[PDB]
This record gives C-alpha cells, structure tokens and sequence, in this order.
C-alpha cells in the first residue's frame, strides 16, 4: 500500500511545495492567499488531477500522442504541454544551482551568512540583534543579493557570467543527464531514505519556526485574511497557478506518468491520497517559514511584510536564519541543502524524462531508432543548461523572476486546463468520458468531477484570466523594481509561445485536412477509435 | 420506487431465435449499465451479456459470445437481448439486472421470464 | 472464466443458532469486487453483501462477510426462519462474471 505512494508521491512533491507556495503567499500578503488557494484547490486541483491520470491510463501516451484519441483538432494542448516543461525543465534547475552554491558554502568552521565582517558586505550593515539601536541592512538578505546573487541593479545589466554557479549548473545537469541515461529511480534500498528525510527536515524546521519568541506574530499574519484591500487580480492567479504548478497538471508529464499505472487500483481514492500529502506539506512548509519571519520581525524590529525578500529568495533567507538558530549550525545547513536538493532531483528527473519520453514521439523511427537516444538526452540537456546560463548572469535574477511568472505559470497554465476541461467535458463529451472511466475503474465519477470538469474549472480559469486582464498590474522583481516595457513583452513571448499551439495547431489541422468547412471541423472533432 | 420488467420469453424450437425485453423504470435508464444473468433450471446463475451505460462498451459470456446480441433504447427506456441461434442448453429463466458500480454487485433485479427449447 | 466454489451448498439449520458458510475462487478477487446475493424461494435474487464486509441497504444486522484473495466466508450470528434462502457468491474483478454454486438454508 505506501510502497507505490512512497516511490511516486516524490516525482511532484518537490521545490513547489517548499520554495514557491512560502513566497508567493508572502507576496501577496499572507493569509489573503489561502482564501483562492483552497477555492482552486477543491474547484479544480483535485478533479483535473484525476482527469490527466484517467487520460494517461485511457490513452496509454504522451501528451503530444494521446489527444489524437479524444479530439484531433485539440492536439495543440500536447504541444502547449511539451512546449511548458522544456521551458520550466531550464529555470527549474536554476533553484538547484544557488542549492548547491549554499551547500558548498556550508562547509565552513562558521557559516558566511551569519555575520557581516565579510568583504561582500555593505558599510550599512549591523547584525539583527544591534539592529534594535532608517536603512540598515541584515546579513543574510546581503549575503543574498551580493554573494550568491551579485544582484546587478536591473534585467539592463546582465553583468558578468558567475563562473561559481555556472559550474553548479553544470554539476547538477551533469547529475540529470546520468541519472536519465543510467535510467536511476527510486526503487534501491534507498528509496525509503529519499522519500522521508525530506518530511523529517520539514518537521525539525517547523519546531524551529513555532518555539521562536516571535512565532505568534507570524502565524497570525499567515492566516488573517484581509479581504477588504487584497482581492486584486494578482492573488487570484496566484493562488490557482500555485495549485495548477504544483500537482504539475498541464504539464503533461503527469499523464506521460500515469501511463505506467495499472488500472486495477482504486485511482480515486490515490488522487486524493496525493493531493492531501502534497497541499499538506505545502500548507505546513507556510507555517514553519511564516513563524521565522515573525521571529525576523521581532528581532528586527521591522513589520512581517518588510523583513524579507518579496520574491524568489525568501527561502534561501528564511531557513538559512532559520540553520543559524539551531546548535551546530554547520550540520543543519549541510542537512537542510543536502535535503533541499534531493527534493528538488527527484522531481527533476520526472519532467526530464517526461519531455524525453515525449519528444521521442516527434520522430521515433529517427530519434528512437537506436543509439541516437543516449545522444539526445545529452543535446537536450545542453540546450537547456545553455538558455539556463542566462539567468546566471548577475541580472540573472530577474530572468528567472520573469521565466517564474509567466514561461510555466500564470494565464498559460489557465489557458491550458480551461482547453482540456473544455475539451473533455463538452466536445468529446463528459458522459462518454465517465463511460469510458466505467470501463477502466468500474464506477463513474460522480457529481463532483462532472461538475468540476464541466463548470466550476472553465468558471475559474477564464475568470482569473478576465479579471487580471480588467484589473491589470505589472510584474515587479522586489515590492520596488518595476521592469521595462521590453522585458514585459519577452516575458509574455515566454507565456504566448505555449498558449499559441492549441490556436496554431487548430488552424493547420483544418488548412491540412481535405473535403468542405464542415466536414473538416466534424472529421476532426469526432475521436479516432 | 425502481422497476423492472422483462418480457418477451417463450417457447422456441432448437436453432429458433428470439428477442427478451426489460422494461425499466424509476431512474435515469441512460445513467446505469446494464446486464443480463440467466438461471438454470437447475437454479445455477449464469452471467450473460453486459452494456455500458451508453453502450460503447458490451461484454458477453463465452457461451454466448458469437450467438446473443445486446442492445439498448435509453429514449425508450428498455433494455433487449436478441437470440440467434437457441441451443438445447439455453433454456432458462432470464433476469435483467442493474449493474453501474462494479464494486457494489447488481443493485436490483428484475420479475424474469421464463424461455424453453423444447 | 474464474470459477467461484462455495462449501456447504446444502447446509442442516435451526433458529437461534450460528451459521457460516465459505466461498472459494480459481484466481484472486480484490476484496472490493466480490458480493453476495440472496435468493428466496421461487424469487428473484437480492443484494445482500456488496463488499468483504459491506450490508446491503435491507439486510438484517446479524449478517456479515470476510475474505480476501482466494477465499471469502459470510456469517450469521443467530439466524431465523426468516433467513431460509439460497445465497450466491459473485466476483466481478474480470470478465466472464461468475456466480458461485451457491448454499441452501434448509431450516
Ligand atoms: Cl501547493
Ligand atoms: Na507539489
């Protein structure tokens, strides 16, 4: 019974859990985020979830193979899902290179980030606990920004290339490319280690967070909702793309998965086994980083929604304050790193070999034909790590800022579960859609998932996508930085380039295909057997 | 309540044909799948045909496999099962049976009727 | 097909008493796909169990189930003249579907 959960569960629970859902809701101003967040959770999360195992189980292909069976002219959305994880598979690792960057600046008599003597400090400098005594700065936000980071003052300054993480980024590619070549899973012996020292950090870092003088604080910030100023657009796409990212629907690399499921098993009451599992750790992961940043506003002596960085970097500044609070701090930040890189692979090796698995499909008679496949994984993962540099860069930071929001998240990944709910619910049909899943399971989905396919998750997606077009707001890098007009156009370039393939797909589909309008559009709509 | 009602049964001559009906009742007839089990004069049960509930999807037994036909009118709300060719064994007592959850069994069963080879 | 066997198909019984009888199976059933059904004297048959364990909508309390893989039992705690029936085993984890031989209550 848990061997299965226990091998799987870690292929997506991951960096989404413990990295973006804590600075996406700091973001957007603590517990104004979990109103949206269980609204998407239990409107779509769960029963979209399930919807992509059936069409993985239904289908028995990828993404860009599976849709042929259910709707020609909407094979686009395997396309948009290809499209999406070769663009989250080159800023995802990114997380896993300033990972290691840390990890290797753990191994000190004393952790750099602890204190301000160093060289790469700023005169304005003052450890927390003399910062009780206008523009002081913390050691561990600087450590940050001019360490790791060299933050460069703007996208306009990319600065020079940081050897020190562009070799970690060749480490950790390095890692993927032999772990997908050797074909390595968590299957061995060390399975049982993989998948719960993750869960048994979490836990010694949520003791860490509520026992802190300032814990109280925090966790009133993380769940106080403030309706009356914060139902903007933002937390609302926020909220449902946190959802969407982290179960990874829309990837198609969760049906890609599935396929290798057997039927026999109750797939339900699996689905929500790991929505639970992961929207916990998720929810608790909140707790413990929200209970340090009460304890860093305490210190401090600054309000919760001004200690830290409003963006990406908030882990990386809340736990390793958090590793600077424990005895031997050196053992914990080793531990912590060690941990944090092994959620992250885990999780890595997923996607790769999904856009592997998948891109095979383009070609197999060429790509699958023999040997080529141990050169192509290495092609794919040199292109990736080769757009990856980019972000490495001192201005680096803002690319992946802009890669964040909008290459694998925001109004894409709407655009892409509004089209399968759509699809599914009304063109091939909802009603042949739980015959079909009669067939396979031996019971239909209920009101719930009909309901869910048919209204309440088309509802949602275009909802947010409305509202936030109605109600617009930019993207900023801090609560300050406001990026040009230009890197708003690249950034949404990266959102459009896996929006366009459904469009792009229909229009060539209809064009390629031969008899009268109408008959084109039937021939096309009606599943092939 | 829930009905249902076969009917249709007789008597036929070996290698005749004939077509059993079940009348259904009380429910959306369109959301159910549907089966047919057959009783021996022996008492023994024996399973005999599935339909789907839209009706894609149709399982038969392998003794019937290449001689009964199902079908199904979700507008008229009746379930038929055709017979081609009658052999001496399959003379029986005819229950049509609703059968959506394969993890709950058959819900409800219908009055049966009665068919002879003789 | 997987053929489903059931012991004691005639079975002596009188009121008050404890009775139990045993289903077998050629090949393993999930624990969710086997059922049991009630047939009264010259009556069409009834859900009776829908799962190792589960009681249908109308059957009485005393009854209940157990099993899994090869070998599945059902139980009375104390019978009545009211539970004189013919019972029946079925699998429905693969097609053919089976029904057991069945058992007869004969008191
Ligand atoms: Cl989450
Ligand atoms: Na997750």
């Amino acid at each position: 019974k848990i061997d299965f959960v226990l091998s799987v569960a870690g292929g997506f629970v991951g960096l989404g859990n413990v990295w973006r859902f804590p600075y996406l809701c700091y973001k957007n101003g603590g517990g104004a985020f979990l109103i949206p967040y269980f609204i998407f959770l239990f409107g779509s999360g769960l029963p979209v979830f399930f919807l992509e195992i059936i069409i993985g189980q239904y289908t028995s292909e990828g993404g860009i193979t599976c849709w042929e069976k259910i709707c020609p002219l909407f094979s686009g959305i395997g396309y948009a899902s290809v499209v999406i994880v070769s663009l989250l598979n080159v800023y995802y690792i990114v997380i896993l290179a300033w990972a290691t960057y840390y990890l290797f600046q753990s191994f000190q008599k004393e952790l750099p980030w602890a204190h301000c003597n160093h060289s790469w400090n700023t005169p304005h400098c003052m450890e927390d606990t003399m910062r009780k005594n206008t523009n002081f700065t913390s050691p561990v936000i600087e450590f940050w920004e001019r360490n790791v980071l060299s933050l460069s003052p703007g996208i306009d300054h990319p600065g020079s290339l940081k050897w020190d993480l562009a070799l970690c980024l060749l480490l950790v590619w390095l890692v993927c490319f032999f772990c997908i070549w050797k074909g390595v899973r968590s299957t061995g012996k060390v399975v049982y280690f993989t998948a719960t020292f993750p869960f048994a950090m979490l836990l010694v870092l949520l003791v860490r967070g509520l026992t802190l003088p300032g814990a109280g604080a925090g966790i009133k910030f993380y769940l106080y909702p403030d309706i009356t100023r914060l139902e903007d657009p933002q937390v609302w796409i926020d909220a449902g793309t946190q959802i969407f990212f982290s179960y990874a629907i829309c990837l198609g690399a969760m049906t890609s998965l599935g396929s290798y499921n057997k039927y026999h098993n109750n797939v339900y009451r699996d689905c929500m086994l790991l929505g639970c599992l992961n929207s916990g750790t998720s929810f608790v992961s909140g707790f413990a980083i929200f209970s340090i940043l009460g304890f860093m506003a305490q210190e401090q002596g600054v309000d919760i929604a001004d200690v830290a960085e409003s963006g990406p970097g908030l882990a990386f500044i809340a736990y390793p304050k958090a590793v600077t609070m424990m005895p031997l701090p050196t053992f914990w930040s080793i531990l912590f790193f060690i941990m944090l890189l092994l959620l992250g692979l885990d999780s890595q090796f997923v996607e790769v070999e999904g856009q592997i698995t998948s891109l095979v499909d383009l070609y197999p008679s060429f790509l699958r034909k023999g040997y080529r496949r141990e050169i192509f994984i290495a092609f794919v993962c040199s292109i990736s790590y080769l757009l990856g540099l980019t972000m490495v860069t001192e201005g680096g930071m803002y690319v992946f800022q802009l890669f964040d929001y909008y290459a694998a998240s925001g109004v894409c990944l709407l655009w892409v579960a509004f089209f399968e709910c759509f699809v599914i619910a009304w063109i091939y049909g909802g009603n042949r859609f739980s015959e079909d899943i009669r067939d396979m399971i031996g019971f239909p989905p209920g009101p719930w998932m009909k309901y869910s396919w048919a209204v309440i998750t088309p509802v949602l997606c275009v909802g947010c996508f409305i509202f936030s077009l109605v109600k617009y707001v930019p993207l900023t890098y801090n609560k300050t930085y406001v990026y040009p007009n230009w890197a708003i156009g690249l950034g949404w370039s990266l959102a459009l380039s896996s929006m366009l393939c459904v469009p792009l797909v229909i229009v060539i589909r209809l064009c390629q295909t031969e008899g009268p309008f109408l008959v084109r559009v039937k021939y096309l709509l009606t599943p092939r057997e | 309540e829930v009905q249902l009602v076969e009917s249709g049964g007789g008597l036929v001559k070996p290698g005749g044909s004939l077509k059993l009906s079940c009348a259904a009742s009380g429910f959306t007839f369109s959301s159910y799948a549907m089966s047919w089990v057959r009783q021996s004069p022996e008492k023994r049960l024996e399973w005999v045909a599935e339909i789907s509930s839209g009706g894609r999807y149709i399982y038969y037994s392998d003794t019937v496999t290449g001689r009964f036909t199902i079908s199904r009118d979700n507008a008229r709300n009746i379930l038929h099962l055709e017979m081609s060719s009658l052999r001496s064994e399959d003379t029986a007592m005819y229950y049509c049976a609703r059968g959506e959850v394969r993890q709950r069994g058959f819900d409800y069963w219908g009055q049966g009727t009665t068919l002879t080879v003789s | 097909e997987n053929v489903l066997t059931q012991s004691p198909a005639i079975m002596s019984t009188s009121p008050g008493e404890k009775v139990t009888m045993t289903c077998r199976a050629s090949s393993s059933v999930g624990s969710s796909y086997l059922h049991w059904y009630q047939q009264k004297s010259g009556a069409s048959p009834k859900l009776w169990i829908y799962s190792t364990s589960n009681l249908a909508s109308g059957v009485p309390a005393r009854f209940s189930g157990s099993g899994s893989g090869t070998s599945y039992s059902l139980t009375i705690s104390s019978v009545e003249a009211e539970d004189a029936a013919t019972y029946y085993c079925q699998q429905f984890s693969g097609y053919p579907l089976t029904f057991g031989s069945g058992t007869k209550l004969e008191m």
